[PDB]
């Protein structure tokens, strides 16, 4: 799990250790990288088109095109992260990271999909986005995982991104923040994941003061310690306060 | 220049794309050695 931050092009540093971390997990590896590395007869991979919202959509059709977008620059299995992304840096620069994304063009992970989903769904106001953080165990190890939590027209649903297809996008028919959530605990427990975990931000303002940053914990629950009604009391509570502006 | 370097930038693009093709079909192999 490294991350770039060298910008673009990739640095030498940056580029060279990727190239070695994938010949380590790749079971043919050396023979790979090779295959790749200078090749001289590489598809030079097309550019997809930047989703825009326009009258003419419905909004469950403007977000399923953002949602097939960030499909199409694909999860990012290389294990080297393209963008940093500094998750307590103000709105107004990680909004430039994700305008860079959109220029450069690569495959994100699950940090990444959420800055990109705040960025193409901004200027809409009938649609409230809020970060949905996740903390599992699987096998002896924590694991982290983020999406974007979406409300509109009295539903919630979500845009994200992973390496499984449950853990990702819902569509806009869950009625509650906790059949929301719910969901991606029946979806994590497929793969044996426990979740020990789960914060709630804050609304993403379409319109942040200048430095306000991504509020990504404003409630949290320690959710393997609690039970199914004590949890999904905390969570319409929690959720009955955002729609409120308390 | 801004010349050279938008040469490197696509080329490494390829590159990525090519990496990440062959990456995401193995976690698809590995990830079919679970469910089975």
């Amino acid at each position: 799990f490294h991350v770039n931050k060298s910008g673009f092009p990739i640095d030498s540093h940056t580029w060279e250790r990727m190239w070695m971390h994938v010949a380590k997990v790749h079971p043919k590896g050396g023979e790979m990288v090779g295959a790749i590395r200078n090749a001289a007869f590489l598809a030079k991979p097309s550019i997809p088109q930047v989703p825009n919202y326009r009258l003419s959509m419905t909004i469950p059709d403007w977000l399923q095109a953002i949602q097939n977008y960030m499909k199409t620059l694909q999860y990012n299995h290389t294990g080297t992260q393209f963008f940093e992304i500094r998750k307590m840096r103000p709105l107004s620069g990680l909004m430039e990271t994700a305008k860079e994304m959109t220029r450069e063009s690569l495959p994100i992970k699950c940090l990444e999909a959420v800055i990109l989903g705040i960025y193409l769904t901004n200027g809409q106001p009938s649609i409230e986005r809020f970060p949905i953080s996740f903390k599992t165990y699987f096998s002896g190890n924590y694991f982290h995982h983020v999406v974007l939590g979406i409300y509109c027209n009295g539903r919630y649903g979500s845009l994200g991104m992973s390496r499984r297809a449950e853990l990702m996008d819902k569509p806009l028919t869950f009625r509650t923040l906790s059949d929301l959530i719910f969901d991606f605990e029946d979806s994590y427990k497929k793969y044996l994941h426990t979740v020990k975990k789960v914060k709630i931000g804050l609304y993403v303002p379409h319109e942040p003061h200048s430095f306000q940053p991504i509020e990504w914990k404003q409630l949290v629950l320690n959710v393997s310690k609690m039970l199914r009604a004590d949890i999904r009391k905390e969570l319409e509570k929690y959720a009955r306060d955002m729609r409120m502006k308390i | 220049q801004k010349s050279a370097q938008q040469e490197l930038k696509q080329r490494q693009r390829a590159e990525i794309y090519a990496l990440n093709r062959v990456m995401t079909e193995l976690e698809q192999q590995q990830f079919d050695e679970f469910c089975k």
